[PDB]
């Protein structure tokens, strides 16, 4: 295969090519940006006739508006000899970059599939199999660093693995000077006895982590000894410890459905089951609310002006507020009418105290007010309420008609797996925006590696 | 720009003079840096520590910290930065030539792209001050209105200033009325910013107060614009949709 140095050079620095002012023509069906992209791509010798071929193509528009153009990119590049499959792949990559950058990542995946195998990326699209990795690919003196994005805890994976393997595990939370002594004693015991040690939230102690790395460099651990360090991704973790450890990055699975499931699992069942019976429905709305603001953070700057830290602490505060207000209003009644729910108190508090405290932009505050007013209202208790209207422009999502926690949990479990931005109120093309941003985020990253 | 006694009274001249000063200084900085880089690539100049860091950034497409002195999107490559530089300097050259030829009076009739200014908020304040000085009204009593005109050569009123380069995210403007659209962005044509005495007019239910962000990151807010809704669409849909306006894409 030839190096394809020129084509990759255009792929990474095609924008570096200069277009003279007024040199960009108008092409039927292409926007201004696609016109600049095609003009830049025409510099390469293979795509010299690209503009005329694009103009002459009757079936171009159906390709340009297609949902999956990368699978059926048209043949436009001129070739003196028939190209290899990888040559076709890179030419299709250039065409997709020029016309539909939003699909570039998908096209990139195909290029990987064209070069390194179809199942190459598949093994990562799977559940993490910590058992074989920790048993075979990890030495006892190499600590397993489980890093999570903030607000996500991964100690459950280690506890599940310890349960599966039938191995005693000692877990210590590092949050005070005492925890350092407990960790040192536990590690000194396990290194000799070959036990498993877990240290939770070690990002809070950078200097002690440097000391632990220096200590680990000198030990002669037992074969069955393992040291897991669970932390959140922060820059204060020592570089040497990351260099001298096995890093596993855990992220939450994106989607409203998983978010609601995590929220319901985190809340104790007794808290939701408490009287009056209406409380659970409010929790469901609160959960839905916490999902809608959170997933929307993926689509910033469109979803929010900036990435706020709407974490679990806000959810716990909201739950405490709901509990206090319903306890005050109901006074122990098994049931209260939907009208008697203090809707104004909840709307104001989650608009200014719980979630609005982090919001500094006035426009984001207005958006939060709109969401709270749309969701927290007496009409939420009507069977015909719509959590999200015109989903995909034609369909809608209805409130569950149940009253118990189990009914809401089943409704969440039965939600469709196919989620679009219209669930959160954003337009569908917001997804098309996000991908292209990530698409640029790919190329620029590769430029830092070139 | 040639400062004089007569033109200094114009707020527009003060704003453009400050812009030209900052642009010229940054222009000399970038030109010297690029000349040194080309000299290094030819072997004429040795790689100093600052120069070596500059080659490290330029080769990787990173924007050097030494070049960023006005607000820009974070994570921008260098080609976009120098292209925006060329556009901004061309705009500054055009406005400077207009000032030299017709004096400060032409600064009102020139169509200024707020994207091409290092601080367009100062331009908005300057237009407000110019209207206040001309019509002898207090600054507090002036309020902003926007007219989107597709006609070429739409004459500007004494209190109206032209703008170009605005982009409307999430909506299409027809007949000076917004409608929700699935297009990612729509190029606004010549936009007339008009300052009017704040009449005690009830806020119409069909009026939506969109922001005007500096760029696509939406980190900086320049001002807000009230627009009328074409259909019976809920204004809340514009808030949920995140409709907004950007001075530059």
């Amino acid at each position: 295969e030839p190096t394809y140095d020129a084509e990759f050079q255009h792929f990474l620095r095609g924008n570096e090519i200069v277009l003279s002012a007024g040199s960009t023509p108008r092409i039927q069906g292409l926007t201004v940006e696609q016109a600049e992209a095609v003009v830049r791509l025409s510099c390469l010798p293979a795509f010299k006739d690209l503009i005329a071929k694009v103009q002459a193509d009757e079936q171009f528009g159906i390709w340009l508006d297609s949902s999956s153009p990368e699978q059926t990119v048209p043949y436009l590049w001129s070739e003196e000899t028939p190209a290899t499959p990888i040559g076709q792949a890179i030419h299709r990559l250039l065409l997709i970059q020029a016309f539909r950058p939003d699909r570039l990542l998908a096209m990139a995946h195909m290029f990987v599939s064209t070069n390194l195998g179809e199942s190459f990326m598949s093994i990562m699209e799977q559940p993490l199999d910590l058992t074989h990795i920790v048993g075979t690919e990890v030495k006892p003196n190499t600590p397993v660093l489980m890093c999570s994005v903030p607000g996500y805890d991964a100690s459950g994976h280690v506890e599940d693995l310890a349960a599966e393997q039938n191995t005693q595990i000692t877990s210590i939370a590092i949050g005070s000077a005492e925890g350092f002594n407990q960790a040192d004693k536990a590690i000194n015991t396990a290194v000799k006895s070959g036990r498993w040690v877990m240290l939770k939230n070690v990002h809070l102690a950078p200097g002690w982590l440097m000391q632990l790395e220096k200590k680990l460099h000198s030990l002669q651990p037992h074969a069955c000894f393992r040291l897991f360090l669970t932390m959140e991704i922060n820059p204060k973790v020592p570089v040497n410890l990351l260099r001298a450890g096995r890093i596993f990055v855990f992220e939450p699975p994106p989607g409203v459905k998983a978010n609601m499931l995590r929220t319901f699992s985190s809340i104790p069942v007794s808290r939701i089951c408490k009287s009056p019976n209406e409380r659970a429905r409010l929790y469901f709305l609160l959960a839905w609310f916490h999902a809608i603001i959170q997933e929307r953070l993926r689509y910033a700057p469109l979803g929010w002006s900036k990435k706020y830290e709407f974490g679990e602490s806000d959810l716990r505060s909201a739950c405490d507020t709901v509990d206090t207000w319903l306890d005050d209003t109901a006074k122990g009644r098994q049931n209260i009418s939907p009208d008697k729910i203090p809707w104004s108190a909840l709307k104001t508090l989650m608009a200014q105290s719980i979630y609005g405290g982090r919001v500094d932009n006035e426009f984001d505050q207005r958006l939060l007010n709109t969401f709270l007013e749309r969701l927290f209202t007496t009409r939420s208790f009507d069977s015909e309420f719509k959590l999200a209207c015109k989903v995909d422009g034609h369909k809608d999502i209805q409130m569950p008609d149940g009253i118990r926690r189990e009914e809401f949990v089943q409704w969440v479990e039965l939600l469709p797996d196919t989620q679009t931005p219209s669930w959160l109120g954003l337009p569908n093309n917001a997804e098309r925006v996000l991908l292209t941003t990530q698409g640029v985020d790919m190329i620029s990253k590769m430029l830092k590696m070139q | 720009l040639k400062r004089t006694v007569e033109n200094i009274k114009d707020p527009l001249f003060r704003f453009f003079e400050r812009e030209v000063k900052m642009g010229a200084k940054l222009l000399q900085d970038v030109r010297q840096d690029l000349a040194d880089v080309v000299q290094v690539c030819e072997g004429k100049k040795k790689q100093t520590n600052y120069l070596r860091t500059l080659i490290n950034e330029l080769v990787k497409g990173i924007l050097p910290r030494s070049w960023s002195h006005y607000t820009v999107p974070a994570g921008m490559t260098v080609i976009q930065w120098v292209s925006d530089f060329s556009e901004r300097i061309k705009q500054l050259q055009n406005i400077s030539l207009a000032a030299a030829s017709g004096g400060a009076k032409e600064l009102k009739n020139i169509h200024v792209c707020l994207g091409g200014l290092f601080v367009p908020e100062a331009y908005i304040t300057a237009t407000r001050q110019y209207v206040a000085q001309a019509n002898s009204w207090s600054l507090e009593e002036l309020c902003l209105e926007v007219n989107v005109t597709t006609s070429q050569g739409a004459t500007l009123d004494a209190c109206s200033f032209g703008v170009t380069g605005l982009k409307l995210q999430g909506a299409t403007c027809n007949n000076n009325k917004l409608s929700l659209s699935n297009a990612i962005s729509t190029a606004l044509p010549l936009t007339q910013l008009r300052w009017v005495k704040q009449t005690n007019t009830e806020k119409k239910a069909s009026v939506v107060t969109l922001p005007v962000y500096l760029n696509f990151t939406r980190a900086d807010l320049i001002f807000t614009v009230d627009f009328e809704i074409a259909t019976k669409e809920d204004p809340r849909s514009f808030y949920e949709r995140g409709v907004a306006v950007l001075c530059t894409e």
